[PDB]
C-alpha cells in the first residue's frame, strides 16, 4: 500500500529517475567494477573526460574525487536564448532537456563552485523560465478540452506537480460528457 | 459503491411524485400512499424507480437545486458563487441526475462551470482565503490533491 | 428515514479519512462502532422478516399483485443500502489498517507484532483476528524474497546513501543486527541507509 | 460617439427579437390610454438580467462592469421603441431584476472594488428622507415674440453620467431681449429622495459599528418604502462630490461620499369569486354551523368555546345606528378577559389580531397615548405645536388588542372612556380642536389584579380597575385555570396529541357576512331579551353585579351579531337565546 | 496607548490613523496591534497655525494571539472532532462536566448542573405554522448575598461561545439589549449577544419599558421596536439567565414563595428554572472553604488541583467552549415515546396533587410552559451525550432536578408597621391630608418606613381589610 501519493509521482522520486541519466566527467582519480547497468569504466583517466551516469559522478563529488562538466544547456549565455525564444512564442513551450528543473536543483546543490559564473545568475535565470513558463501552462490550461492537450516540451517535475489536478477534473469533466450522449 | 462521496451523494432528498399507489408504506399509518403524493425520497431508492414500470413508478419532479435560476445563475459568476451552500452535492450529485433524466442542455452548462473553478482552483494552488469554503466536497478534495502535490514539490525544491 | 441510519454512519467514516488525509497521520481511530451497527443490523432484520412475511402473503393473500411486487424492490434496495454502507465504512477500515501493517512491520527483524497500534484491544477483535493474519499473510511474502525485503521499508529512496541519526531518549544499545551501534541518549552516529531505514521505523533516530 | 450609437442599434435588436419584454410596453402604452377613455402605472420596463446573456455575454459584462457607459443608450433606445409605439394620443426608467450575482453585496462589504459598477445591496432602510419635489426642464414663454422656450436643467444625478453642470436659477431674457416667464405645470419635475441602508442586523459579525450608505430613489420609487423595512435595492454605485480636491483648502483627508442611484427596490421577506361566495350560501342553511366555525378559531386551544363565540360575535359586531338628527347607538362588542396566567389571554389575541382585518395591537403602557392625539409637544419641527391621531384613530373599523390591560395608567382609561361607548374622540389640545371619530371594537386582557385570589376572591376586588370600565365592556369573561380535576388530564392529554370549515376562508367567510346584509330587528325576539334583561337586573342585583341598561344595549349587539352569523336578513329568537346563553356564563 | 505603561496619573493619549487599501478592515477594535507606518501632520481647521498630528499605516501586524481570527468558525478542525467523540464516549461525561464549571465555586450542585443543560440549548421546532417553539429555558439564582451567582454568571459569560453580562439598567451607555439609536438598531445585548446566552442580574430592578420588551421577547424569541421611523422586528434567540435579589431575607421565604417581584408573580411563571439559595454556613463546609482561602493566598499553589484534574480528566474551559459550539451546532435531538408518556403521568400527577395541595388555598405555579421547560431540559441533556435520541433514565434524571426546583417553588409578621390602625383611626376618618404621604412625615422621622414596607403593610391592610 503506497499510501502517498499515490497516482501521481513523489517529487523526490522524478530525482531518483533523473539522476539515472548519463552525464559527462573530470576525475582526479588514475576493481572492477562491472557493478551491473554501468558498463564503465577502464580506470578514469585524470584531466580527461569520460561519460557516466548521475548518481555516480554525485557520489564522487561529495568525496570530491571528481569534477563534473556543466550542461552546454546550463549557461546563462545560452538560457538568454531560450527566454528570448519563449517569450516569442507564447502558445509553445520551447525546446527542454526534460530534466531540467530537477538537475538545476541537484547540480547547485554541490556542483555549484565546478561551474563558471554560477553564482547569483543561473539561479535568476531558472527562477525565471520557470515563472513565465508556469503562467503560460496556467493560461494555456484555460483551453482544456477532452480529450486532447497538447503540453509539447514540458519538464517531468511541472507534469508531477499539476497531473493530479488535470488528471482529475478531467476525469470530472470527460465523465459527464462520455455519459451524456 | 465503496467510496464516501458517492455513497453519501445518494443519500440527497429529491422531490419524487409516485405515478401510482403503493400500499405497503414503508415510511406513515396511511396505510397506500395516494396516487400523485409529492415524496421526498433519497436518491438510491429513487433512481431505478424512474426505470423500472411502460410507465415508470415515479415522475422524477426536478430538484430545487436544478431550478432555473440556479442554472441561469451559474452561468454569470461561478467563480463567485457558493455551491457548498445549496447542497452542498453537485458535481457528484449531477453527474446522476444528468444520466438518470438523459439531459442533454445542461452538459454544456457544467462542463463550462468546472472548468471556471478549476482555472480559480490552479490559483489557490499556489502557495486561502474565504473561497475554499465555498467548495463543493469532492471538488475540495482535489483542492487537497493539488495543494498536496505543490506544497510538496516546494518542499523537495530546497533542502 | 429509512435507510439514513447508514447516511449517517459513512458521514462518521468521512471523518478517519480526514484524520488519514493532512493529516497528520498517527492512526489512533477513536473506536470501531459496534452499538449503531448493531442498531443497523436489528433494523435489517426487522426488514429481511417482514419480507419473508410479505412473501408467505403474496402466496396467500396478495395472489400475485401488481402492488406486492414493490415491496420485494423497494425495502430490497434497503437491504443493499445497508450493504452499501456496511462495506464501505468497513473497507474503509481495512484500508486505514492494512497500510499500518505496511508501513510498519516494524522492521528489521519485526520481530513480532506488539505495542503497535494504540487502537489495540479499543479496535474490534473481528478486525484484530483479520489483522494478525493479514500480517502472517505478509509474512510469507517476507518469505518469497529473496530480493531482499526490506519491502516493509525504503518507500523514500535512498540518499546519499550516508545520513546522520541524533539519538531521541532511546536505550538502547539495542542495535544487535549488522553491529552494535550501542544506542545512547543524546548521540548521533555517523551510519549508513541500511539499519537507519530499519531503526527510524521503531522510533529510536530522529534526524535524516 | 458611433460607439453609444452602437449600443443603441445593439439593445434594438435585444427587443422585438425575443418579443417578450414588448408586449409589456405596449400594455403600458394601451393601459394609460384606457386611462383616458375612463369615465397611475410609472412607465418603466423591468429588464430581467436572465434573458441578456442569450444574446451577447459581451453587452452582458459591459452592464455589470461599466454602467455608466451602456444603461443610458440602452435607455435612449427604449424610448425611441416606446415612441414607434401606438401613438400619439418622457425618458422612462429601466429596472434590471438579475440573475445576481457578483455584485451580491450586502452593504458592509462594497467600496472600492465595487464602485462604478453595478451592484445590489441589501439591508434596513433609515430614516428614509422626506419626498421632494427635483426640478428638470425648464419652460418658458415669449411674448409677443410667442414660440415656446425652454432650458434643460442637468443636476448631479441626471442620467448617469457626469457632464458640465447646468444650474441654477432661471434663463430670464434669452437672447434677444425678451421677457421670459417661467410655465408651470408644462415644465417637467421628477421627485426625488435618498435613504440610507444599514447591514441587516442578523449577519453582524461583532460589537463593530454597523457601516450603512445611502441610496438615491429616482421618480416612482419614491415613498415605494417605509424605514425598517427588509430591501434589495439595486442601482449603479456613485461617487459623487469632490473630496475637498476641488477647492483649495484641502480641510483633511475625509473625501468622496458614495451613494447609490436609482433604480429597483425589490422588497422581500377581498377576493370571493365565483365559488367562495356559493360555499357560504351553501354552507348558511346548515343549523349547527356556529358550533363549528366557533371550534374553528382554535387549532390550539382547549374548551373555551364560549370565548371563541365572543370573538366571532365581535367580529360580526350588532351593525351600525344611527338616528335620524340624534345620537347613534353603539354598534360593535368590547370583550375583558381575567384570569391566572397560562389562560392564553396573550396568546389568545394574535389569533385575534392576525384573522381581524386590521388592527393595531397595544400592550399595557404603551404608546401613543391611545388617546388623543396626545398633543406631541414640543416642536417638530421650528416649534409649531402638531397633533397626531392617538391609537384608537387609526383602527377604525376595526379590533384593538390590549395586553395586560389593568397595567395601563389611569390618565389614559379616562379617555377610553371616551373612546368606547360615546364612540368618538375628542381632541381640545392646544391647537387644532376637532372632535374626530374612532369607532373601533376592543378586546383587553389582564391579569389577575395582584393576588392569584382570582379564583377564589370576590366578584368585586378581583377585577382591580373600577368601576364603570368594567360596565363599558360588554362581556367579562373570567379565567381561572382551576380544576375541574377531570378537566386537567383531558387538557394535558389534548396538548400532547397536538406536540404533533377551514383557516383560510375564516375571513372571507367573514367579509361578505360584513357589509352583506344588516339583519335589522324584529318582534320575534324582543320579548326575550325583555324578559331576560329584568330577569337580570332583579335577580342578579341580589346574586352579584354591575348590572344597568348598558346590559340591555349588549343584549340587542349580540342578538344582531349572531343574526349576522346566520347570514339572516331578519333577527331571531334563537338568536335571543344564544345572547341570552353567553351573557349567562358571562355572568355564570 | 497600552494601559500598563505609560498612563501615570493622566488619561492616554490617542493617535488618529489611516489604514488604507489592503490593512483595511484588518483589526478588529479592542485587539492590542504593533502598527508602523509614517508619522505626519494634517491641518483640519478646528490657529495659529496648529496642524494636528496622524500616523499613516504601512503596514499593520496583529499580535500573534488576540483575535486574530476566525476563533468562530462553524466546524472547527479534524483532531477535534476526534477527541470530541473520545469525550461523548464518557460515562462519567455528564459528572466531569459538571464539575468544570465552578472549580472555584463550592456547593450549589443543581445550579451547577443547570448552567450545562442551559449552554447546550434544547430542541428547536419551525414547525408549520409559523409558531416556533424554542430554546433553552432559563435560570434563577435568586438569594442572599454569598451565593456567588453574580460571580458564577461572569463564568458562564467566559464559557459561552457568545454571551454579554448586562447587569441592568444595562451598563454602560448600552441599551438593556435590542437598542434604538439614530443616525437603526443600535445593536445591544439582546441583540448584540443573539443566538446564545446573555447575562442578567438585579432583574427585579429593570426600568418598565423594556421589562415589557423582555417579557414578550424572551417567550417568541421575537422583539418589534416601533421607535421614530424604523418599525423594526428583528430576532432574538438568546435565553435569558437572570440573578434577581431578594428582599428583606429569610421572611420572604416565610412569607409566599412568589410575590416577591414587584407585585406580580407572572415574571416566576415565565423563567423555567428558579432557584431559591443562600449562604448557608457550616462549620464543616465554613471550615472547607475559609481553609481553602488561605491556601488561595499564599503560599499559593492550590489552583493548581484544577490543572492535575486536566491531566487526568477534567476539562480546561478553554476547550469547554469549543465542545459546546460543536454538540450546538452538529445534532439536534428528539425525545422518546415511552419517555414522553413517562413526562405525561410527570405532569398529572403534579397537577393533580398540587391542586389538591391548594385545596387549602395554601399560597403560591404550575404551567404547562413549565412542562415544556422539563423537555428543554431532556433534549438539553439528550444534547450533551450527542445522541440523537432520547432515553427513560436520562429524562428520570431531569424529572427530579425540576423537582428540586419545584421544593424551590414551594418555600408571624410583627405587623408594628402594618398598624396603620392608628393612623386611619383617631388620625384620619377621611383618609385625606394624609395617604402615600402622611405614611412619610409620620414613619418618615420614625426611623422607619422602606417604600415596599409602606405598601406591603398597605396593601397588606388592603387586603386585610383594615
Amino acid at each position: 500500500l503506497p499510501a502517498h501519493l499515490q497516482q501521481t509521482f513523489s517529487p523526490e522520486e522524478i530525482q531518483f529517475i533523473v539522476e539515472n541519466e548519463p552525464i559527462k566527467i573530470f576525475p582526479r582519480i588514475t576493481w572492477q567494477l562491472i557493478t551491473t547497468d554501468d558498463k564503465a569504466l577502464n580506470n578514469m583517466v585524470a584531466m580527461r573526460s569520460t561519460e557516466v551516469v548521475l548518481w555516480i559522478a554525485l557520489l564522487l563529488k561529495q568525496q570530491s574525487k571528481c569534477s563534473i562538466v556543466a550542461p552546454q544547456w546550463l549557461t546563462t549565455k545560452e538560457l538568454d536564448r531560450k527566454i528570448q525564444y519563449e517569450k516569442t512564442h507564447p502558445d509553445r513551450f520551447s525546446e527542454l532537456p526534460w530534466n531540467w528543473l530537477v538537475l538545476a536543483r541537484i547540480l547547485f546543490n554541490k556542483a555549484k563552485d565546478d561551474f563558471h559564473d554560477p553564482i547569483h545568475e543561473l539561479r535568476g535565470k531558472i527562477q525565471d523560465l520557470r515563472e513565465i513558463r508556469q503562467i503560460k501552462v496556467l493560461k494555456g490550461l484555460k483551453y482544456l478540452n477532452e480529450s486532447h492537450l497538447q503540453l509539447d516540451n514540458l519538464s517531468l517535475l511541472e507534469i508531477n506537480e499539476l497531473r493530479p489536478f488535470i488528471t482529475e477534473i478531467m476525469d470530472k469533466l470527460r465523465e459527464i460528457h462520455t455519459a451524456s450522449l | 459503491y465503496y467510496d464516501i462521496d458517492d455513497v453519501l451523494a445518494d443519500g440527497t432528498e429529491f422531490p419524487c411524485k409516485f405515478q401510482y399507489d403503493i400500499p405497503g408504506l414503508g415510511y406513515n399509518p396511511g396505510r397506500p400512499i395516494t396516487k400523485n403524493t409529492k415524496l421526498s425520497l433519497p436518491l438510491w431508492l429513487a433512481r431505478i424507480l424512474a426505470i423500472v414500470g411502460p410507465v415508470p413508478f415515479v415522475e422524477l419532479l426536478p430538484p430545487d437545486m436544478f431550478s432555473t435560476k440556479v442554472m441561469n445563475a451559474i452561468k454569470t459568476d461561478p467563480v463567485a458563487l457558493d455551491l457548498h451552500s445549496i447542497n452542498s452535492h453537485f458535481f457528484s450529485l449531477a453527474i446522476k441526475w444528468i444520466m438518470l433524466f438523459s439531459e442533454k442542455e445542461l452538459a454544456n452548462v457544467v462542463s463550462e462551470l468546472l472548468l471556471q473553478r478549476a482555472q480559480e482552483l490552479n490559483h489557490h494552488a499556489s502557495s486561502t482565503s474565504t473561497f475554499l469554503l465555498k467548495l463543493e466536497e469532492m471538488e475540495k478534495e482535489i483542492y487537497k490533491k493539488s495543494h498536496e502535490s505543490y506544497k510538496d514539490t516546494k518542499r523537495w525544491m530546497f533542502k | 428515514m429509512y435507510g439514513d441510519l447508514g447516511n449517517k454512519l459513512v458521514l462518521e467514516a468521512k471523518r478517519t479519512k480526514q484524520l488519514y488525509a493532512r493529516s497528520n497521520q498517527d492512526v489512533n481511530l477513536p473506536m470501531y462502532h459496534e452499538d449503531i451497527i448493531r442498531n443497523i443490523l436489528k433494523e435489517v432484520s426487522n426488514l429481511r422478516k417482514n419480507t419473508e412475511y410479505l412473501k408467505e402473503q403474496q402466496q396467500l393473500g396478495m395472489l400475485d399483485d401488481k402492488v406486492a411486487k414493490c415491496q420485494y424492490f423497494v425495502t430490497l434496495l434497503c437491504m443493499e443500502r445497508n450493504k452499501r454502507c456496511l462495506l464501505a465504512y468497513q473497507r474503509l477500515r481495512t484500508d486505514i489498517l492494512d497500510s499500518m501493517a505496511w508501513n510498519n512491520n516494524g522492521l528489521d527483524l519485526m520481530s513480532s507484532i506488539t505495542f503497535s497500534q494504540q487502537d489495540t484491544n479499543n479496535l474490534s477483535h473481528q478486525e484484530q483476528e483479520y489483522l494478525k493474519e493479514y500480517c502472517d499473510l505478509i509474512t510469507d511474502l517476507k518469505s518469497g524474497d529473496l530480493v531482499d525485503i526490506d519491502l516493509s521499508g525504503s518507500l523514500v529512496p535512498p540518499s546519499d546513501a550516508f545520513i546522520d541519526v541524533r539519538v531521541l531518549k532511546d536505550a538502547g544499545e539495542i542495535q544487535t543486527e549488522y553491529g552494535v551501534f550501542n544506542l545512547i541518549k543524546d548521540s548521533q552516529f555517523f551510519v549508513q541507509q541500511s539499519d537507519v531505514e530499519r531503526l527510524i521505523q521503531q522510533g529510536y533516530l530522529q534526524l535524516i | 460617439d458611433a460607439v453609444f450609437g452602437d449600443r443603441v442599434r445593439r439593445f434594438q435588436e435585444f427587443l422585438d427579437t425575443f418579443t417578450s419584454y414588448r408586449d409589456s410596453v405596449r400594455s403600458i402604452q394601451v393601459y394609460n390610454s384606457n386611462n383616458a377613455a375612463n369615465y397611475i402605472l410609472p412607465h418603466r420596463i423591468i429588464i430581467s438580467l436572465d434573458d441578456l446573456r442569450e444574446f451577447d455575454r459581451s453587452f452582458w459584462s459591459g452592464i455589470l462592469v461599466e454602467p455608466a457607459y451602456f444603461i443610458p443608450p440602452a435607455e435612449k433606445a427604449l424610448t425611441d421603441l416606446a415612441d414607434s409605439m401606438d401613438d400619439v394620443p418622457h425618458p422612462w426608467k429601466l429596472s434590471f431584476k438579475g440573475s445576481f450575482g457578483a455584485h451580491a453585496l450586502s452593504p458592509r462589504t462594497l467600496t472600492a472594488q465595487h464602485l462604478n459598477k453595478l451592484v445590489s445591496v441589501e439591508g434596513i432602510v433609515t430614516k428614509t428622507s422626506l419626498v421632494r419635489p427635483k426640478l428638470i426642464r425648464s419652460v418658458h414663454y415669449a411674448a409677443k415674440t410667442g414660440r415656446f422656450h425652454y432650458r434643460d436643467y442637468t443636476d448631479a444625478t441626471t442620467t448617469l453620467t457626469t457632464r458640465i453642470p447646468t444650474p441654477a436659477i432661471y434663463p430670464t431674457e434669452d437672447t434677444e431681449g425678451n421677457k421670459l416667464t417661467t410655465e408651470y405645470g408644462y415644465s417637467t419635475f421628477i421627485d426625488h429622495q435618498r435613504i440610507t441602508v444599514q447591514e441587516m442586523p442578523e449577519m453582524a459579525p461583532a460589537g463593530q459599528l454597523p457601516r450603512s450608505i445611502d441610496v438615491i430613489l429616482d421618480d416612482d420609487l419614491v415613498d415605494k418604502t417605509k424605514p425598517g423595512d427588509r430591501v434589495n435595492v439595486v442601482g449603479v454605485f456613485k461617487s459623487l462630490g469632490a473630496g475637498g480636491m476641488n477647492q483649495s483648502n484641502s480641510n483633511t483627508l475625509i473625501g468622496f461620499k458614495t451613494l447609490i442611484l436609482g433604480n429597483t427596490v425589490y422588497p422581500l421577506h377581498q377576493m370571493l369569486t365565483d365559488f367562495d361566495i356559493r360555499n357560504i350560501n351553501k354552507l348558511s342553511k346548515k343549523k349547527d354551523i356556529f358550533d363549528i366555525l366557533s371550534q374553528s378559531l382554535a387549532p390550539s386551544i382547549y374548551g373555551h368555546d364560549h370565548i371563541k363565540k365572543a370573538i366571532l360575535l365581535m367580529l360580526m359586531g350588532g351593525v351600525e345606528k344611527n338616528l335620524e338628527n340624534g345620537s347613534h347607538l353603539r354598534g360593535d362588542i368590547n370583550i375583558l378577559m381575567v384570569g391566572d396566567p397560562s389562560t392564553a389571554k396573550s396568546q389568545l389575541l394574535r389569533f385575534v389580531l392576525n384573522t381581524a382585518s386590521l388592527a393595531i395591537a397595544t400592550t399595557g403602557r404603551g404608546s401613543s397615548g391611545v388617546g388623543l392625539t396626545a398633543a406631541v409637544t414640543t416642536d417638530r419641527e421650528t416649534g409649531e405645536r402638531r397633533l397626531e391621531a392617538g391609537a384608537m384613530v387609526l383602527a377604525d373599523r376595526g379590533v384593538v388588542c390590549i395586553d395586560e390591560f389593568d397595567k395601563m395608567t389611569d390618565v389614559d382609561r379616562v379617555a377610553i372612556h371616551e373612546v368606547m361607548e360615546q364612540q368618538t374622540v375628542t381632541i381640545a389640545k392646544a391647537g387644532i380642536h376637532t372632535t374626530l371619530n374612532a369607532r373601533c371594537s376592543v378586546i383587553a386582557a389582564a391579569n389577575p389584579v395582584f393576588g392569584q385570589y382570582d379564583v377564589n376572591r370576590d366578584p368585586h376586588q378581583n377585577i382591580a380597575l373600577p368601576d364603570s370600565l368594567l360596565s363599558r365592556f360588554d362581556l367579562l369573561f373570567v379565567v381561572t385555570d382551576d380544576i375541574n380535576e377531570i378537566r386537567d388530564r383531558s387538557i394535558s392529554e389534548h396538548v400532547l396529541r397536538t406536540h404533533r370549515v377551514t383557516i383560510p376562508f375564516l375571513r372571507k367567510y367573514v367579509q361578505y357576512a360584513k357589509e352583506r346584509v344588516i339583519p335589522q330587528l324584529t318582534q320575534e325576539a324582543i320579548n326575550v331579551i325583555v324578559k331576560n334583561y329584568t330577569d337580570l337586573r332583579n335577580d342578579d342585583n341580589t346574586k352579584k353585579s354591575p348590572i344597568t341598561a348598558r346590559t340591555l344595549e349588549t343584549l340587542i349587539r349580540l342578538a344582531t351579531a349572531h343574526a349576522k352569523v346566520r347570514l339572516s336578513k331578519t333577527v331571531n329568537k334563537v338568536d335571543a337565546k344564544v345572547a341570552a346563553n353567553l351573557l349567562r356564563f358571562a355572568l355564570l | 496607548e497600552i494601559p500598563e505603561l505609560v498612563p501615570v496619573g493622566e488619561m492616554p493619549r490617542n493617535l488618529t490613523m489611516t489604514c488604507d487599501r489592503y490593512l483595511t478592515n484588518k483589526v478588529i477594535p479592542g485587539t492590542r496591534v504593533t502598527i508602523v507606518g509614517i508619522y505626519s501632520i494634517y491641518n483640519s481647521k478646528n490657529g495659529v497655525a496648529i496642524r494636528t498630528p496622524y500616523i499613516k499605516i504601512l503596514g499593520i501586524q496583529s499580535d500573534v494571539e488576540t483575535s486574530s481570527i476566525w476563533n468562530s468558525v462553524t466546524m472547527f478542525t479534524e483532531e477535534e472532532e476526534e477527541e470530541f467523540l473520545q469525550l461523548s464516549r464518557n460515562p462519567k461525561l455528564y459528572e466531569i462536566l459538571t464539575n468544570s464549571i465552578a472549580p472555584s465555586i463550592f456547593g450549589n450542585e443543581d445550579i451547577k448542573k443547570a448552567i450545562v443543560c442551559l449552554l447546550m440549548g434544547g430542541s428547536k421546532k419551525i414547525l408549520p405554522d409559523g409558531m416556533r417553539l424554542r430554546g433553552d429555558i432559563n435560570v434563577l439564582l435568586l438569594g442572599d448575598p454569598g451565593t456567588a451567582k453574580s460571580q458564577l454568571l461572569k463564568f458562564v459569560e467566559k464559557v459561552s461561545p457568545i454571551a454579554v453580562y448586562t447587569s441592568g439598567k444595562g451598563s454602560s451607555a448600552a441599551g438593556l439589549t435590542a437598542s434604538v439609536q439614530r443616525d437603526y438598531l443600535e445593536g445591544g445585548a439582546m441583540v448584540l449577544a443573539d443566538g446564545g446566552v446573555v447575562c442578567i442580574d438585579e432583574f427585579d430592578k429593570m426600568r418598565d419599558e423594556d421589562r415589557v420588551a423582555i417579557h414578550e421577547a424572551m417567550e417568541q424569541q421575537t422583539i418589534s421596536i416601533a421607535k421614530a421611523g424604523i418599525t423594526t422586528v428583528l430576532n432574538s434567540r438568546t435565553s435569558v439567565l437572570a440573578a434577581a435579589n431578594p428582599i428583606y431575607g429569610r421572611y420572604d421565604d416565610l412569607k409566599s414563595p412568589g410575590d416577591n417581584i414587584d407585585f406580580q408573580t407572572t415574571i416566576l411563571s415565565r423563567f423555567d428554572m428558579i432557584f431559591i439559595v443562600k449562604d448557608d454556613h457550616n462549620e464543616e463546609r465554613d471550615i472547607s472553604i475559609a481553609n481553602h482561602v488561605i491556601n488561595i493566598h499564599t503560599g499559593n499553589a492550590n489552583a493548581m488541583q484544577n490543572q492535575q484534574e486536566e491531566n487526568g480528566s477534567e476539562i480546561s474551559i478553554e476547550k469547554m467552549k469549543r465542545y459546546i459550539t460543536y454538540c450546538r451546532l452538529k445534532c439536534a435531538p428528539r425525545l422518546s415515546p415511552q419517555a414522553a408518556e413517562k413526562l405525561s403521568s410527570n405532569f398529572v400527577t403534579i397537577r393533580k396533587q398540587l391542586l389538591i395541595n391548594e385545596l387549602e388555598s395554601t399560597e403560591r405555579p404550575i404551567t404547562i410552559r413549565q412542562l415544556e421547560a422539563i423537555i428543554r431540559i431532556t433534549e438539553s441533556l439528550a444534547k450533551l451525550e450527542l445522541s440523537p435520541i432520547a432515553q427513560e433514565r436520562h429524562v428520570d434524571e431531569a424529572i427530579r432536578l425540576f423537582q428540586a426546583s419545584t421544593m424551590d417553588a414551594a418555600s408571624t409578621s410583627l405587623s408594628e408597621i402594618r398598624r396603620f390602625e392608628q393612623e386611619l383611626k383617631r388620625r384620619l376618618p377621611i383618609g385625606w391630608s394624609t395617604s402615600y404621604q402622611t405614611l412619610r412625615r409620620e414613619f418618615v422621622d420614625t426611623h422607619r418606613f422602606s417604600q415596599l414596607a409602606l405598601d406591603k403593610a398597605l396593601y397588606a391592610l388592603e387586603k386585610h381589610e383594615t
